[PDB]
């Protein structure tokens, strides 16, 4: 689990962090409940960080995942489906619906914020090619957000 | 390689039935080769003369070659066992190549029992390397099937010391 | 590689047991043609097939002929030649021959004699104990030699399937075995006809009478029969071959094999 | 397999028909047991023909005395006793296959599944698999088409298809299972099986109703989700079959479908190659689709679909045969989906042709040309640019677009110098031409 | 672990049996055995693949019970 934690913070690759997290959860198979919950949470967080939420449904449908199912697990599944929909708003909705369940600063809040920035950058870059000059409130309308936050994100990208 | 043997068929004898049989099987496919060609039967090549020493296999083979008036190539079988890797294989390859390049020849390989073992493997030895020389000779027997030239004559004393692999219709067949 | 894809109309030069030839082709060709489907669905293609009939119908002739639909290069490898020394490191030689088959990817390895003289003398149980079987197990574990990628099969032309290490007939082993024995009367007359095909003389088509005297004679023997008939015509310097010449040839070979057996 | 030890051909010949008479209606099981003992004796003696005859006689007795249940446990015991002789059991299954197909009955489905369970213990490619294939096909016919048996025939075919196929029987079996798969309306698995089987071609040069049937079942599979280029490719692959079997109605309707589809496909270099290859066909001229293709393929015309629905839209209402046209656009739900697919397709086509002609076009004119409003036109414009098909830059506050890449001054002066050198070469060629014509003209 | 759990290896594969061989099997052979999970009939690796990997290229050396 710690090796996966370190690799997840290194952020160069997340598949090896997925392997370490799964091994830790496999070690925690109905032995230590809180450590098992943390291991599966980290495993699914790096799985969605791999930008492949398609295998999330199979992973959460696994026997051990159902055995250790919980509100935090369902919140992570909703985060995965938000990544499926590529909706930064849906990800923000899931984070607010389960905030205290995913408010943990260590590799939970940090990675969710990093992923949220990734969707923001991807949405902006995906909608920005056609426009040689576009009004920013139109950009906010397409992204379905306010004006100040969209302007702040677009700035921080361009600085 | 003797360029031309001069020994005559008259100075040998005793086994006249056998010598006439192999004359029909070898010399006639040389002189009257067109007879076999128009008949449609390709003559056999492999003739194995098995019998104790002093029975005249060498004289008969050379006399047959003289009657054919074609090239005669003699192989010293017992000394084909060379320590060099594939040496016997190379010797047999170029021997067949020389015979093919020089007329319908007579390949007179002596000591076929020495060349091929009966696969009586033992802890002392098991004919490991010489099997390479043996399979080369087997693969070279089929080279001259078209146009049916260069006959193979193998001389030994005991035919039974050979495995049932050299004995075949296209391979060594005329055991005399 | 010594023998290659170029071959005669052997498919028609075999004659006897054409159904058996079709069955062996049906077993062999499809994984040989498109092995990618086996990987695509996750099934292991067969490795080869077994052949009986120690002196009978040409097993090597079948190995040649069947490759007509295969466009592959049949290789005639001897079991003694491939094991060489009596050590487990005999796998070096199979690696070389398999690499040769990998270089000429469409290749079938035709084995010469694995159950050395299955009719008599020393079998797998006698003489060399388990040395043949372990060396065959080496080719067995070769089955992961990229069967999807490699167009290589191995035909085992044993003499008698009696002593073949029945541990080598399980699934994943050689598996398939096709029954070949001495040709029946129908196969015998067919192969007599194809042997007489190149022979154009007066004679007659009285093949059944020849079959009656020459029953239970192997295809190689019947090829020898036709050659002996030509030898009889030419020893007598006659440009004609009549059924009497065939009768003399059949009687000669029958007496020869009767004395030798 | 193993050498025969003690034959009992005389014993079975002298006793088996007498046993059949003694149990003509099968009320006696001691007769079954004593033939079991006899075939066990011949089995320990390693005889195959005697055992096969005994098994064939036993099932024949069960046929004539119509004890269906006792047949079920009897064949179960026979197949499970010690596995007996593989030749004999393969035989017995074969006559069981021959018998189950003649009596309709209710529990023949139970007979089919019983033999399936007896043969599914393994030994599929070895010792008869066509029986199991025929039983599964028989189960398909008994259940009259459903999802469970269609899945069963899906998961059965692969072993025998890879091992021992038939150039007609096996492919027909594949065709008879994919149609059930499409009836189930599974798309991922039906696509997988179709793409894993279609690799086996070069038999269709002698097809009668096989390649066309394969293709006409995989038309729906492809066009169901998003396919439009493979659609035209295999519709021309069914078009070339009436070339060798000239039947006018199917030939002409195939021409109508392929011409419509090939234009309807999204723009790409390959689609351009297909449309240019299709155009110029001598046999294509006598249909209105000839005029449709000639108009809508090239020369960058304004494809106002509002005008096209009456100028070349007559195929919807009435044409020569209008049967493929009614299939495509005359349908209600899928027809309106394909109508919308024509609607957008011509919108990107108009955008693309405008790209190579107009540098800056006002927003109102472009929207009017695209038959949509400003927001819809800019949305499709964004859809093109995210696909990198067009080099477009738009000022959204001003509503003005540009299609020309900003010319770097390096290559700008380079093409200027190339223009200079072209002029210089023209001066040289003109000078030589006029001077020499001057020489010819003053030869007086 | 390099190939992430042998590219999602199954649970019932543990190396406890095929590692306690006392048959040399140098790290190069260990890497080769790891890559002999190339049996792509399935998306997962089983203990059979490891057994075949150990079976190929091996020499029989055993009999520690006399010494212990
Ligand atoms: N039929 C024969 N007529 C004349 N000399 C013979 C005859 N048979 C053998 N010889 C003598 O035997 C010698 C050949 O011996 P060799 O070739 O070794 O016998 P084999 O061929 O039986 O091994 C010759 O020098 C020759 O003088
Ligand atoms: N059915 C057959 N038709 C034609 N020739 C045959 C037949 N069977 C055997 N032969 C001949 O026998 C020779 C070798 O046969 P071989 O493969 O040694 O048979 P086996 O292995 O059963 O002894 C070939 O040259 C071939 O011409």
């Amino acid at each position: 689990m710690q090796s996966g934690i370190i690799h997840a913070a290194e952020e160069k690759d997340w598949k090896t962090a997925y392997s370490y997290f799964y091994e830790a959860f496999e070690g925690y198979d109905s032995i230590d409940s809180p450590k098992a919950i943390t291991s599966l949470k980290y495993m699914l967080l790096c799985k969605i960080m791999l930008n492949t939420p398609e295998d999330v449904q199979a992973l959460v449908s696994g026997k051990l995942a159902l055995r250790y199912a919980g509100r935090q697990t369902e919140a992570l599944k909703c985060v995965a489906q938000a990544s499926k929909n590529r909706s930064l708003a849906d990800f923000e909705k899931a984070l607010t619906d389960y905030r205290a369940e995913l408010r943990d600063d260590p590799i939970i809040s940090t990675h969710l914020a990093k992923l949220y920035d990734n969707l923001l950058e991807q949405n902006l870059i995906r909608v920005i090619e056609p426009f040689s000059r576009v009004q920013i409130e139109h950009i906010s309308s397409l992204i379905k957000l306010s004006k100040a936050d969209v302007e702040r994100k677009l700035s921080q990208m361009i600085l | 390689v003797d360029e031309r043997p001069t020994e005559q068929y008259s100075d040998i004898g005793g086994l006249d039935k056998q010598i006439q049989e192999l004359v029909e099987a070898i010399v006639l496919p040389m002189n009257h080769k067109e007879k076999f060609e128009n008949l449609g039967i390709q003559p056999p090549k492999g003739v194995l003369m098995y019998g104790p020493p002093g029975t005249g296999k060498t004289l008969l083979a050379r006399a047959c070659a003289a009657q054919t008036k074609a090239t005669f190539l003699k192989l010293a079988g017992p000394q084909l066992v060379q320590m060099f890797i594939g040496d016997g294989a190379k010797l047999v390859r170029d021997a067949f190549a020389l015979a093919k390049e020089k007329a319908p020849s007579i390949i007179f390989i002596d000591e076929l029992d020495a060349i091929g073992t009966k696969r009586f493997d033992s802890e002392k030895a098991g004919d490991r390397e010489v099997q390479r020389t043996m399979l080369e000779l087997l693969n070279q027997l089929d080279g001259f099937q078209p146009n049916t030239q260069v006959k193979v004559i193998a001389a030994t004393n005991r035919v039974d010391i050979l495995d049932p692999a050299l004995l075949r219709s296209g391979r060594l067949d005329r055991k005399i | 590689m010594s023998h290659e894809d170029p071959g005669n109309v052997s498919y028609s030069e075999i004659g006897g047991l054409s159904e058996q030839i079709r069955e062996l082709r049906e077993v062999i060709e499809l994984p040989l043609t498109n092995p990618e489907l086996f990987q695509r669905v996750g099934i292991i293609p067969p490795k080869g097939c077994l052949l009986y009939g120690p002196p009978g119908t040409g097993k090597t002739l079948l190995a040649r002929a069947v490759a007509s639909q295969l466009d592959c290069n049949f290789l005639k490898v001897v079991s003694s030649s491939i094991v060489d020394k009596y050590i487990g490191e005999s796998a070096r030689l199979i690696r070389e021959m398999f690499n040769y088959a990998r270089d000429h990817q469409p290749c079938i390895i035709f084995m010469d004699e694995i159950d050395a003289i299955g009719g008599r003398r020393f079998s797998e149980a006698t003489s060399a104990d388990r040395e043949i079987q372990r060396t065959l197990m080496e080719l067995l574990n070769q089955m992961d030699g990229f069967d999807t990628l490699h167009r290589v099969k191995m035909i085992m032309a044993t003499n008698r399937p009696d002593t073949l290490d029945p541990a080598l007939l399980r699934p994943g082993r050689l598996d398939r075995k096709i029954h070949i024995d001495l040709p029946n009367e129908q196969a015998r007359l067919d192969i007599l006809k194809i042997h007489a095909g190149p022979i154009t003389k007066h004679g007659e088509i009285d093949y059944e009478a020849i079959v009656k005297l020459s029953d239970g004679f192997n295809g190689a023997d019947l090829r020898n029969v036709c050659t002996e008939a030509g030898m009889f015509a030419i020893r007598a310097d006659h440009d004609f071959v009549v059924q009497e010449d065939f009768m003399k040839a059949v009687r000669k070979v029958a007496d020869s094999k009767k004395l030798e057996s | 397999i193993v050498k025969m030890e003690v034959d009992y051909s005389a014993t079975v010949d002298q006793r088996l028909p007498e046993c059949a008479k003694l149990a003509k209606e099968g009320r006696l099981q001691e007769v079954i047991e004593t033939l079991l003992s006899l075939e066990k004796q011949t089995r320990t003696a390693s005889d195959m023909v005697s055992t096969s005859r005994i098994l064939v006689a036993v099932v024949k007795m069960c046929y004539e005395a119509k004890e269906w249940d006792l047949l079920n446990e009897n064949i179960m015991l026979l197949s499970k006793r010690r596995s007996q002789l593989k030749q004999a059991v393969a035989k017995m299954v074969q006559q069981c296959c021959t018998y189950v197909e003649e009596i309709t009955d209710l529990p023949i489905k139970l007979r089919l599944i019983d033999t399936l369970r007896m043969v599914t213990e393994g030994k599929i490619y070895v010792e008869i698999e066509r029986a199991r294939l025929t039983k599964t096909l028989a189960t398909i016919k008994e259940q009259n088409g459903d999802v469970k048996e269609a899945a069963s025939i899906l998961q059965e075919l692969q072993v025998e298809t890879y091992g021992s196929m038939e150039k007609k029987e096996r492919v027909e079996f594949i065709l008879e299972q994919m149609r059930l798969c499409l009836a189930v309306k599974d798309y991922i698995r039906t696509q997988i099986i179709s793409k894993k089987i279609n690799t086996k071609f070069f038999q269709e040069e002698n097809t009668e109703k096989l390649k066309l049937k394969y293709y006409n079942l995989m038309i729906q599979l492809d066009q169901h989700e998003g396919s439009y280029l493979s659609i035209c490719k295999h519709y021309r692959a069914i078009y070339d079959t009436p070339c060798i079997q000239a039947e006018s109605e199917k030939w002409q309707q195939a021409l109508k479908s392929v011409v419509l589809y090939v234009i309807l496909a999204p723009f790409d270099n390959e689609q351009s190659d297909l449309v240019h290859r299709i155009s110029g066909d001598k046999k294509l001229e006598e249909i209105p689709k000839y005029k449709d293709l000639l108009k809508l393929f090239t020369t960058m015309e304004l494809m106002r679909w509002s005008t096209l629905v009456e100028d070349y839209g007559m195929e919807l209402r009435k044409g020569s045969l209008e049967s493929p046209a009614t299939d495509v656009f005359g349908s209600t739900e899928e027809g309106e989906k394909r109508w919308k697919d024509l609607k957008n397709r011509v919108v990107e086509h108009n955008i693309r042709i405008m790209a190579k002609y107009y540098t800056r076009i006002t927003m109102k004119r472009m929207a009017q040309l695209l038959d949509l409003s400003v927001d819809e036109s800019e949305a499709f414009l964004s859809n093109l640019v995210v696909n990198k098909t067009i080099f477009a830059k738009v000022d959204r506050l001003a509503g003005i677009i540009n299609f020309q890449r900003p010319k770097d001054p390096n290559n700008l002066l380079n093409d200027w110098s190339q223009k200079l050198n072209s002029l210089m070469s023209l001066v040289n060629k003109t000078t030589h031409l006029i001077a020499k014509e001057e020489m010819i003209h003053n030869l007086q | 672990s390099k190939m992430n759990l042998s590219e999602e290896v199954d649970l019932e594969d543990y190396v406890a049996r095929p590692d306690k061989i006392s048959g040399a099997d140098i790290n190069s052979i260990c890497q080769e055995s790891g890559m002999l999970a190339v049996r792509e009939n399935r998306y997962i690796v089983l203990a059979k693949d490891f057994e075949k990997a150990y079976k190929t290229v091996i020499k029989k050396d055993e009999q520690e019970h006399e010494f212990y």
